[PDB]
RNA sequence: GCCCGGAUAGCUCAGCUGUAGAGCAUCAGACUUUUAAUCUGAGGGUCCAGGGUUCAAGUCCCUGUUCGGGCGCCA
RNA sequence: CGCGACCUCAGAUCAGACGUGGCGACCCGCUGAAUUUAAGCAUAUUAGUCAGCGGAGGAAAAGAAACUAACCAGGAUUCCCUCAGUAACGGCGAGUGAACAGGGAAGAGCCCAGCGCCGAAUCCCCGCCCCGCGGCGGGGCGCGGGAAAUGUGGCGUACGGAAG
RNA sequence: GGCGCGCCGGGCCCGGGUCUUCCCGGAGUCGGGUUGCUUGGGAAUGCAGCCCAAAGCGGGUGGUAAACUCCAUCUAAGGCU
RNA sequence: CUAACACGUGCGCGAGUCGGGGGCUACGAAAGCCGCCGUGGCGCAAUGAAGGUGAAGGCCGGCGGCGCGCCGCCGGCCGAG
RNA sequence: GGUGUUGACGCGAUGUGAUUUCUGCCCAGUGCUCUGAAUGUCAAAGUGAAGAAAUUCAAUGAAGCGCGGGUAAACGGCGGGA
RNA sequence: UUGACUCUAGUCUGGCACGGUGAAGAGACAUGAGAAGUGUAGAAUAAGUGGGAGGCCGCCGGUGAAAUACCACUACUCUGAUCGUUUUUUCACUGACCCGGUGAGGCGGGGGGGCGAGCCGGGCUCUCGCUUCUGGCGCCAAGCGCCCGGCCGGCCGGGCGCGACCCGCUCCGGGGACAGUGCCAGGUGGGGAGUUUGACUGGGGCGGUACACCUGUCAAACGGUAACGCAGGUGUCCUAAGGCGA
């Protein structure tokens, strides 16, 4: 679920990953912190990818 | 947003001093791309950054002014054009235009700001170029300085920013303190804070 | 009520920065026995009202009527 | 092919131990109805009750806050008075129905895993000698066998803690 | 039998305050959805089955569901008395 | 017979009342005592769904205010149908 | 687990009751069965949008019902007035 | 008992999990690359924002325009193709899972041998592997080769390998990511359960409503007064058939 959540960030579609998330987790808060730190994962990967 | 990533890009366009080795005034700018900001709708923000660098620093300024500017205008070498000059500025909307391509920003006084809509406010507001207004501290010392460096986040219909902020011969935790301070001033200026970008480039000019 | 779709000359329809087009109609001229039909041409819109972006928008977006279409009510 | 380590897995009338079953007034876990009431009855009520089943002790269970509060704050559990037949549930009908706070009975706190650091510094079992032995323990001796690094013992546990 | 005294042997060679440097936590569990039972617990008090199934300035509670935001209070998913 | 309620009646105290739960000192598991054991129940205050609010007034003097003889408020007096 | 130490000349469920002579008509009703492709109807989950979220809204669309055949040794039924 | 009410084991269907491995087909995308960005004026095919004055040996000014011009890295839209993410359809794989057989007895490759085809003693492709006139018997090794032991070449007594080919990862087959189970959801469900099945009344029942109301009577000159007494009526209708005035 973390792997298409973050392809969902990757296609920027960051409406439809909140509600992936809070329906595959739970709680609206918790949903807030796991894509916030889906897409920190994300950033970082776009870094290493560009160098 | 973290601060040695910054720290990376701020000694990679040092060290991309390599990248070119620049023939002109060397300056840099830093962009940003948005989400799903829709520009056709609403919470259109257009907002001015106090920055305390002016990462100009080569910046063109004429003034509009009253009397009590005139001996300090000339004496700090900034051309007063009272409004008898206003006069022959206003026969003509083509070389008042030309002269804002000359100088970069403007600045004006108190009441002639009531003298410059009798056409000419509509005349050349098409530019996107606001005259500011002074105060009744009348001192243009140190705030044409603080005045220049107030930078415009315009929201227009493309969905791109690009601001030119660092030359790159200033120092280097100031500059990143410009950033900083300009940076979190667009976060809080958007409809919805950091989530709302999509990356931002601080790639050089050239 | 509600996304939804529309308003463009008397009547129907095309159309991102202007001579608003095509037809049916009305007006006048020629043929005619005569506008009975033919044919020639015109005139004829404050693009539904307003606001906004834009270099200006009838078109793009909001706001408000107005009507078209099923769901909501009811039995 | 054989030999040997380990890992899984058997077999023993192997050496030493242990559970079974009973009573069940009080206790703990699960299961669990219907007569009855609602003037009928189906939700509810009877009722987490009777029956059933498992398991204990001299008491059991509970218990040292992922608490109560919203105040000038209290401070494990259990039991009593009270909160109260109140807040609350209920064909909002019949009926059901707690808790906090206060006063009392009593009063007691603690310990691992992890984080670590100490030459596994730890434990079990056999043999011999000394002592005591109707709760098989204390001391020494063993080039005696095992367990344990897939983690024992010492310090250390949210009230912080360790080292220098 | 207990409270008392003495002797022999064994075990332990232990503490407190200040400063500095470190370190700190229990997961198919919490939580959410649904179903069933139960509770006074009412947009679900507790319990369980199935599915989803975490985080660490986190998580739970804060008696009306939900979002934003201050606070308050504890530290579950290990154990003894 | 136990509990609950209502009313009448006797008894003590009376805006208070009650120690029933706890404690201290043969019949006696009685009896007495506590009072900084009145925590608490009931009563002394009702009304509202709730936020809440919460049970006489007048006369005298000074300052139509005008087409608050009323008086807004201050000092005195009567003072509880 | 029975049928089953069985396999359609068997197992299982029905009606009628030897033989002889026959077994007429009706699928409209209620059943049962056969096919899934028109408008239909249709749950949970899954999908799409709006919204701060709870939530709301829309499309999708299983069986079964509808719709369309077959069947009376299936339950049953088989005229009236001049 | 059923066409009663409320449910129920069972059964049908869908979803989720157990639940994998490929390959094609249809796609949604992302990423990388490659070309388009002609209202009008302006030498101009200016899509857009922002930075910028000599890169390389066009520009900065000025011109028209609203908006400019080396450069760069951006953000928009569109068009053909490559790659990796997901959904879906079909075809396969075995490894969870299911079924059968047995004393789990020769499975799959490979080597060796013989019978048929044809090219110049040769190899490839394919097949085969020893039992069919008879109500017989069939095991517990023959033969071969190599070692070794006791006694005096002879005796007596052992062991090993071929005979009975070698190597391997499921015992063979048959299904297979569906059957099936666990949990939901909808259908069906007198097979089974629990319950109900008004009242009045010249007995109940069928009838009727005298069960809620209205007028005249009964009603005996206040009011009241009964029966399943009498004769009738109602569960409406009215934007005026309401309210004024003429
Ligand atoms: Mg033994
Ligand atoms: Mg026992
Ligand atoms: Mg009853
Ligand atoms: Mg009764
Ligand atoms: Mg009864
Ligand atoms: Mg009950
Ligand atoms: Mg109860
Ligand atoms: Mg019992
Ligand atoms: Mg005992
Ligand atoms: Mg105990
Ligand atoms: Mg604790
Ligand atoms: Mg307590
Ligand atoms: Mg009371
Ligand atoms: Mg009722
Ligand atoms: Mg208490
Ligand atoms: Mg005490
Ligand atoms: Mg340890
Ligand atoms: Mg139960
Ligand atoms: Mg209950
Ligand atoms: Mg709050
Ligand atoms: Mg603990
Ligand atoms: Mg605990
Ligand atoms: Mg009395
Ligand atoms: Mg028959
Ligand atoms: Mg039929
Ligand atoms: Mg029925
Ligand atoms: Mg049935
Ligand atoms: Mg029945
Ligand atoms: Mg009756
Ligand atoms: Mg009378
Ligand atoms: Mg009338």
């Amino acid at each position: 679920y973390e792997r298409r959540a973050m392809e969902l960030l990757k296609v920027s579609k960051d409406k439809r990953a909140l509600k992936f998330i809070k329906k595959r987790v739970g709680t609206h808060i918790r949903a807030k912190r796991k894509r916030e730190e889906l897409s920190s994962v994300l950033a970082a990967m776009r870094k290493a990818a560009a160098k | 947003v973290s601060r040695d990533t910054l720290y990376e890009a701020v000694r990679e366009v040092l060290h991309g001093n390599q990248r070119k080795r620049r023939k002109f005034l060397e300056t840099v700018e830093l962009q940003i791309s948005l989400k799903n900001y829709d520009p056709q709708k609403d919470k259109r923000f257009s907002g001015t950054v106090r920055l305390k660098s002016t990462p100009r620093p080569k910046f063109s300024v004429c003034v509009l002014g009253d009397q009590q500017h005139c001996d300090e205008a000339k004496a700090v070498d900034i051309p007063h054009m009272d409004i008898e000059a206003l006069k022959k500025l206003n026969k003509n909307k083509k070389l008042v235009k030309k002269l804002a391509k000359k100088y970069d920003a403007f600045l004006a006084s108190e009441s002639l700001i009531k003298q410059i809509p009798r056409i000419l406010g509509p005349g050349l507001n098409k530019a996107g170029k606001f005259p500011s207004l002074l105060t009744h501290n009348e001192n243009m010392v140190a705030k044409v300085d603080e005045v220049k460096s107030t930078i415009k986040f315009q929201m227009k219909k493309v969905l791109c920013l690009a601001v030119a902020v660092g030359h790159v011969k200033m120092t280097d935790d100031e500059l990143v303190y410009n950033i900083h301070l300009a940076v979190n001033f667009l976060v809080s200026l958007l409809k919805k804070n950091w989530q709302n970008v999509r990356a931002l480039y601080i790639k050089s000019t050239m």
